């Protein structure tokens, strides 16, 4: 509405960092892992999938690249 | 019908032993899939019970 | 007698010949 | 002929949700006495398409169980009723099981069919041995892209008027309005011409269905309500690696949330290795997807389906004893101890096998 | 009513199979049964 | 289960990552492996071993 | 990041998944061995009919 | 080839497609003839 | 047992469902009111054709 943008900014904070603007530095999820949830292994599988799509499933590129 | 020939007997006994070799292999694959029906969820068996299914790994 | 009495005999020879790979085997199949 | 036997009937519009009868195909098993399996096809999808999967010698599923390929209400040949409440649609199956003299059955489903199968176990668990769901989850799918297309296509199908529209006008309408090849083929084959070629119509109730989907509320088929409760029995889930309906990231949690006995990934939940393809939903078409589903299906029916919760597999029947809770039996002079739970015959109610074997036991003594 | 209550309660298979043989196409009893049922229908 | 218990996962893969370094051709791993264990308690003080 | 410990989890999760499909992967390995075995048994079926053909 | 590409842009058929079996036009004719005959 | 507090949960858990199905429950009440309204509008469709019938 009229006073929506001015008011919403007044009530809450946004994240100012642009950490994700850089592409290659984007995390695949291996930094903060959930260890006890019942979908533990399904989370690891999506991490493995993301690591493979980034390298066309040639993970030797990831080993040589910077983490 | 009684007696066929000499050369025929040579392959009558060759192809029989030949088939017995590959029937023994056909039985091996068959009996494995038969025993495999009792094996389920390899990840839910104890360590020493799994080694008993694959008898010989302990040796 | 004349008709159909040789149909089965043709399948046996066809399979026997198809299995032949070496020229020597092909020759004996023709014989 | 014999193996394939589908009862024949005409759909009847019903004002009362209890006077609803279900119709479908029955596939007889190889052996004389086998438990029964009830399988629900995708919504608006033909039961015949699943026949080659359950009638393939390579899979040999009928060697394990007799299969009832059943259509839910407002689908196929079954009766018609505007309500799609899973509690009502579950009671329909219970009456079918009664009319056919089935004490308890194995339930299966594909996509939305999987929801229907699980609802019966949620409302009638004492009479369901297990559930095998294929590319489905007990989850709200109203906002899934795959559901929107189906929800969108059904709305487009309401524009056609068979009375005025000609056969060619229909074919042109489907190709342009329906982009998905499979959905298009499914809908074409769902069109039927009534006796005396009075006019053509869809086998499924297009009006009642669109209202359920278009309204897009709790009663929607994409939605899974908390009212449905929890399933207490055996449940196995199999879905493609890249599936538009069930995403491996978070759509697996509802299984643990709704099914109490689900152990987790690798035991009761599996994904089929595959590529990204919108047609992977229809596993029966691709041999690679089907071969894995069949093996996993045969494994669930052989070792896990109809097995007591605290037992690992069917192998433990008769050799694993379950602990007993104190003061759980009426007999006061009872020494509480471990016991092997009772597993009954699949149709013990409508037969006299127990009465017969009791006599044979006396002859021994 | 009594009689009404009482009433209420191979070769074609070979023909189709031979056809499928000539085309050397895989055939199953379910397919043959449906085709046989398709012929009667 | 060696594939779900992280305690044996960590030790099995860690032990395999060390015995494989025999390909560096230092000397008989059967000899100096005992010194590695003792040397760890010298520098492992940094990690509270 | 020091992802050494993570690499050990990811490898275990992939092995855990292979064990879950041990039955499917081995049965596919035998489907080829049975195809080869059945192919060699085609010769004995041919010789059995030689007496009937003769 | 040019005119063909430009122009580019039955119960027996459906039953066979269900079994994902490749069917030739000749086979379809015989089955239809077999039913009518 | 003293199940007083439980009785308060079961009712709240039941009302939670009635609220989730508010749209369907109300929509069905109108399906009957709309039926009554459509029935009264049939008298106007008959009169509009009298001039043509005459
Ligand atoms: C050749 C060995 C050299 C060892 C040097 C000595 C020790 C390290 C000193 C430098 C400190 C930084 C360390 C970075 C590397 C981390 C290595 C590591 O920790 O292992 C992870 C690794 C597996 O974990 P990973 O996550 O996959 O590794 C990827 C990285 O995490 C992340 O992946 P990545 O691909 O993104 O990164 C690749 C890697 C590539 O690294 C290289 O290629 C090495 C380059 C050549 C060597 C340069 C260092 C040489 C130092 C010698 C001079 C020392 C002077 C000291 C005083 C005098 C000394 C006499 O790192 C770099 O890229 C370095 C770039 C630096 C960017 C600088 C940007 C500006 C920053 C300015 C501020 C700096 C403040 C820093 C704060 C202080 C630092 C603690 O473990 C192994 O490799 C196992 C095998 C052993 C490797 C050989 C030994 C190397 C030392 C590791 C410790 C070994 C412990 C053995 C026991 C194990 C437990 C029982
Ligand atoms: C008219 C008022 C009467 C007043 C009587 C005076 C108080 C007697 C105290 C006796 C101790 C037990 C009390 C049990 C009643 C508990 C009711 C209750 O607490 O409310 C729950 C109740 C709802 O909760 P509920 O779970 O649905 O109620 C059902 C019960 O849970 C369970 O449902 P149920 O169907 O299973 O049971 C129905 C209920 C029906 O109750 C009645 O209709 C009252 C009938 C008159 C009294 C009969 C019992 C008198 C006690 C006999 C003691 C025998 C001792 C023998 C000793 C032998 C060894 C030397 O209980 C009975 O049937 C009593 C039968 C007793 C059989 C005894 C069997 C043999 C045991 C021998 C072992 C001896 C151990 C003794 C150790 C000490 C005691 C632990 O709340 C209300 O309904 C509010 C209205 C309150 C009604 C008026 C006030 C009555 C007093 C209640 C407490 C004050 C409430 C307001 C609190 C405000 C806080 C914000």
């Amino acid at each position: 509405s009229l006073h929506e943008k001015m008011q919403t900014d007044y009530l809450w904070v946004k994240d100012h960092s642009q950490a994700d603007s850089w592409a290659k530095a984007r995390t695949h999820g291996y930094n903060y892992i959930a260890h006890t949830v019942p979908n533990k292994k399904e989370r690891y599988e999506m991490i493995w999938r993301s690591m493979g799509k980034s390298t066309d499933w040639e993970l030797e590129k990831f080993r040589l690249g910077k983490k | 019908s009684s007696a066929s020939s000499k050369a025929l007997d040579d392959i009558e006994n060759e192809l029989s032993f030949h088939a017995a070799i590959w029937l023994n292999a056909y039985a091996d694959y068959t009996m494995f899939l038969f025993e495999l029906e009792e094996y389920n969820d390899p990840n839910d068996y104890l360590m020493h019970e799994n080694f008993d299914f694959f008898r010989g790994l302990e040796t | 007698q004349a008709p159909g009495n040789q149909d089965k005999i043709l399948k046996w020879i066809s399979t026997l010949s198809n299995k032949a790979t070496t020229g020597e085997s092909r020759s004996y199949c023709t014989q | 002929s014999r193996i394939i036997n589908h009862l024949r009937g005409d759909p009847v519009y019903q004002d009362n949700t209890k006077d609803v009868s279900l119709r479908g195909t029955f596939l007889r098993g190889k052996y004389d006495d086998l438990p029964t399996m009830i399988f629900f096809t995708e919504a608006c999808d033909l039961t015949a398409n699943w026949i080659p999967f359950f009638t393939n010698p390579q899979y040999d599923i009928l060697a394990h169980r007799n299969v009832w390929l059943l259509n839910p209400r407002n689908f196929g040949n079954s009766d018609r009723h505007p309500s799609f409440d899973l509690q009502e649609m579950s009671d329909d199956v219970m009456r079918f099981m009664y009319s056919q003299k089935i004490s308890m059955a194995t339930l299966g489903g594909h996509g939305i069919g999987g929801k229907i199968a699980l609802a019966v176990g949620c409302y009638h668990a004492e009479r369901v041995t297990g559930v095998f769901s294929i590319d489905s989850s007990p989850m709200d799918q109203r906002y899934h892209e795959a559901f929107k297309e189906f929800k969108g296509y059904v709305n487009a199908l309401t524009e056609i008027n068979f009375k005025t529209w000609s056969d060619k006008d229909v074919k042109v309408f489907l190709k342009e309005n329906i982009k998905d090849p499979k959905w298009r083929s499914i809908f074409t084959n769902n069109i039927s011409k009534n006796a005396k070629t009075q006019s053509d119509s869809f086998n499924f109730e297009i009006n009642y269905l669109n209202h359920n989907l278009n309204f897009n509320k709790a009663d929607s088929l994409g939605n899974w309500a908390v009212k449905n409760g929890i399933y207490t029995g055996r449940a196995h889930f199999i879905f493609p690696e890249y599936s538009r309906w069930v995403h491996l990231a978070t759509n697996t949690l509802p299984m643990h949330k709704v099914c109490a006995r689900v152990k987790g990934f690798g035991h009761d939940i599996f994904y089929v290795q595959g590529d990204e393809n919108p047609l992977n939903h229809w596993v029966y078409d691709f041999e690679n997807y089907a071969n894995v589903v069949a093996s996993k299906l045969n494994k669930f029916l052989h070792s896990y389906d109809g097995v007591h919760a605290l037992l690992k597999d069917r192998t433990e029947i008769g050799n694993f004893m379950i602990p007993d809770r104190i003061k759980s039996r009426n007999d006061s002079k009872h020494i509480y101890g471990d016991y092997s739970p009772a597993h009954l015959h699949h149709n013990w109610r409508f037969n006299h096998i127990y009465e017969k074997h009791d006599e044979l036991d006396k002859k021994l003594n | 009513k009594r009689l009404l209550e009482k009433l209420n309660t191979a070769p074609q298979n070979l023909e189709v199979e031979n056809i499928l043989k000539r085309y050397h196409i895989n055939y199953t009893q379910a397919l043959i049964d449906e085709l046989v049922d398709w012929k009667t229908g | 289960n060696p594939n779900t218990e992280e305690n044996t996962i960590d030790s099995d893969y860690l032990a395999a990552s060390g015995t494989v370094e025999a390909e560096k051709e230092i000397t008989s791993i059967d000899d100096y492996l005992g010194l590695v264990f003792a040397i760890a308690y010298v520098f492992g003080v940094f990690f509270y071993v | 990041p020091l992802l050494q410990r993570f690499y050990r989890r990811a490898a275990a999760n992939e092995i855990f998944t292979m064990e879950a499909f041990y039955h499917e992967n081995i049965e596919n390995k035998l489907r080829n061995l049975m195809r080869i075995t059945k192919g060699q048994l085609e010769y004995w079926d041919i010789h059995t009919s030689y007496g009937e053909i003769r």
